[PDB]
C-alpha cells in the first residue's frame, strides 16, 4: 500500500486544557524518518512546532511551544502523537503532521489533511439548515446551514453524486458569536419536479448529520 | 536560526504567463552553497505539497513547468506557463538547518476576461420563520474579477449593519469568484416590509442588477 498520514484528534478546548493528535502512519515504517507537527493559524503561514525519531525518542520543538507540548510515537502502532497543553487562544490553527523523506531528504515529501484545533470557551452548537428555494435556462438552489460552533461543516449534494457547479461558501462569524454558511449549486431549469435535491450537512462537534430537501 | 523572506507577497498573472517567485535566507551564505531550499504549493484548506526540494530538483509527479535555482541566500520558483489549476499559496523552506522555517507566502491570482455575474435571489424559508429570524440570500454566480458591490433594498429602504457577505477562493477550472451576501432580519421587522431587492454592481455590468421578490408568492 501507498504512503499516506492521517490525523485525527482535533477539536474544541478550553483555554488552559489539554488536548492529544494523532498521525497515523502508513506504507512506511516511522522508525525510518522524522515525524513533525506543522500548523497554520487562520489566514496565516506555516509554523513548524515538533518533531520526533521514534526509534530513541527524541524530540525537538519550536519555543513557541516548549514547555506545553510533548511529541511521542509508537513504533507497534505506527502512529505518532501531540500531547497539547495549556492551551490559548494563539494556539487555534490547523495541525498537520509531515514527514522528512528519509536519510538523505530533509524536505517534507508527505503531509496529512491537517485538523483543526479550536481554543475557545464558548460551546458546542449544532447548525439549523433551511433551504434556499428556487423560482422564475439555468436554476440555483442551496441550503442555509446556520448558527453553529465550532468550525466546521462538510457540505455534499445527493449523497455526494452533484459536484458540478456547486459553491460551499467559507463560514462568516455572526455578531453572535456562531457561524453561518450556504452551499448553493446551479441546474438546469428543466429538471425541477423530476430530480429531486438534497443536501447533505455534517457537524463532528455535535454530532450533527441533517438532509434537507430544497424545492419549491 | 536561518529566516526565509519572500517575494512579492501577492501576484495577478495571466494563464501562458512566465511566473517568478524569491526567497531570501537571513544568514549570509556564499555563492559556493546551493539546493537547501524546497518550495510548497498549497490550495485553499488543503495540505501543502512539495513542488522542489534541493533548490532546483523537481518532485516526481509534478508538472515540468515547474522548475527552481539559486545559490547563496538568493533562490527562485518559476511557473513557466502559468495554469488556472495554478492558484494557491507558494511556501518556500530551508532544509540546511532545524528548526525548519518558511517563507511568508506568495498568493498567485490568475487574470482571466471579465465575466459578469449572474445573480440570484433567495426569499426565507418558512421552516425558518417559525424560529423567529429570516435571512434573506442573494448570491453572485462565476464572476471575474472580484470587485464588486451589493446593495439590499427593503421597500427602497437602503439597509446597512444587518447584512454579512463571504466570498469564494478562485475557482481553480475557471477562475472565477462567487459571493454571497446575507441579509438577517427579526421575523417581526421581516412581516412589516413588502418588497426585498438586491443590486448588484460589477466591471462587467454596463449598468447594476437588480433581483427582487416579493413577500409571497
Amino acid at each position: 500500500s501507498e504512503v499516506q498520514l492521517v490525523e485525527s484528534g482535533g477539536g474544541l478546548v478550553q483555554p488552559g486544557g489539554s488536548l492529544r493528535l494523532s498521525c497515523a502512519a502508513s506504507g512506511f515504517n516511522i522508525k525510518d524518518t522524522y515525524i513533525h507537527w506543522v500548523r497554520q493559524a487562520p489566514g496565516k503561514g506555516l509554523e513548524w512546532v515538533a518533531r520526533i525519531y521514534p526509534t530513541n525518542g527524541y524530540t525537538r520543538y519550536a519555543d513557541s511551544v516548549k514547555g506545553r507540548f510533548t511529541i511521542s510515537a509508537d513504533t507497534s502502532k505506527n502512529t505518532a502523537y501531540l500531547q497539547m497543553n495549556s492551551l490559548r487562544a494563539e494556539d487555534t490553527a490547523v495541525y498537520y503532521c509531515s514527514r522528512w523523506g528519509g536519510d538523505g531528504f530533509y524536505a517534507m515529501d508527505y503531509w496529512g489533511q491537517g485538523t483543526l484545533v479550536t481554543v475557545s470557551s464558548a460551546s458546542t452548537k449544532g447548525p439549523s439548515v433551511f433551504p434556499l428555494a428556487p423560482s422564475s435556462g439555468t436554476a440555483a438552489l442551496g441550503c442555509l446551514v446556520k448558527d453553529y460552533f465550532p468550525e466546521p461543516v462538510t457540505v455534499s449534494w445527493n449523497s455526494g453524486a452533484l459536484t458540478s457547479g456547486v459553491h460551499t461558501f467559507p463560514a462568516v462569524l455572526q455578531s453572535s458569536g456562531l457561524y453561518s454558511l450556504s452551499s448553493v449549486v446551479t441546474v438546469p431549469s428543466s429538471s425541477l419536479g423530476t430530480q429531486t435535491y438534497i443536501c447533505n450537512v455534517n457537524h463532528k462537534p455535535s454530532n450533527t448529520k441533517v438532509d434537507k430537501k430544497v424545492e419549491p | 536560526d536561518i529566516q526565509m523572506t519572500q517575494s512579492p507577497s501577492s501576484l495577478s498573472a495571466s494563464v501562458g504567463d512566465r511566473v517568478t517567485i524569491t526567497c531570501r535566507a537571513s544568514q549570509d551564505i556564499p555563492r559556493s552553497i546551493s539546493g537547501y531550499v524546497a518550495w510548497y504549493q498549497q490550495k485553499p484548506g488543503k495540505a501543502p505539497k512539495l513542488l522542489i526540494y534541493w533548490g532546483s530538483y523537481l518532485y516526481s509527479g509534478v508538472p515540468s513547468r515547474f522548475s527552481g535555482s539559486g545559490s547563496g541566500t538568493d533562490f527562485t520558483l518559476t511557473i513557466s506557463s502559468l495554469q488556472p489549476e495554478d492558484f494557491a499559496t507558494y511556501y518556500c523552506q530551508q532544509h540546511y538547518t532545524t528548526p525548519p522555517t518558511f517563507g511568508q507566502g506568495t498568493k498567485v491570482e490568475i487574470k482571466r476576461t471579465v465575466a459578469a455575474p449572474s445573480v440570484f435571489i433567495f426569499p426565507p424559508s418558512d421552516e425558518q420563520l417559525k424560529s423567529g429570524t429570516a435571512s434573506v440570500v442573494c448570491l453572485l454566480n462565476n464572476f471575474y474579477p472580484r470587485e464588486a458591490k451589493v446593495q439590499w433594498k427593503v421597500d427602497n429602504a437602503l439597509q446597512s449593519g444587518n447584512s454579512q457577505e463571504s466570498v469564494t477562493e478562485q475557482d481553480s477550472k475557471d477562475s472565477t469568484y462567487s459571493l454571497s451576501s446575507t441579509l438577517t432580519l427579526s421575523k417581526a421587522d421581516y412581516e412589516k416590509h413588502k418588497v426585498y431587492a438586491c443590486e448588484v454592481t460589477h466591471q462587467g455590468l454596463s449598468s447594476p442588477v437588480t433581483k427582487s421578490f416579493n413577500r409571497g408568492e
